[PDB]
């Protein structure tokens, strides 16, 4: 349902390499078989400084 | 993509060959030999088996 987030990062964050690790709860509908089905996710770096 | 119709069978098997019983019979000869019946006469006969 809600597909947007805004992940901020600090000074001193960025000072010792910002790693996203990715954590996952899922429960496949029933009786679905799939192979390989793919997430794509879109990084925008929307502000700076 | 593949939707399973989960459902799976198990089966089995019942025999029912004979009937309970065999009557197995030895007719009798009540007269029989070495031995005598009347007209009119009274007694008795046995047959074992
Ligand atoms: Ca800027």
């Amino acid at each position: 349902q809600h597909g947007k987030a805004w992940i901020t990062l600090d000074a001193e964050e960025l000072r010792e390499g910002a790693v996203l690790g990715a954590v996952m709860y899922y429960e496949v509908k029933e009786g679905v078989l799939a192979s390989r089905l793919p997430l794509v996710f879109k990084v925008r770096v929307v502000e700076t400084g | 993509s593949v939707t399973s119709d989960r459902t799976y069978y198990g089966y089995g098997d019942v025999s029912v060959k004979n009937e309970p019983v065999n009557v197995v019979v030895s007719p009798f000869s009540f007269p029989g030999a070495n031995a005598s019946l009347s007209s009119g006469g009274q007694g008795v006969f046995k047959k074992p088996d």
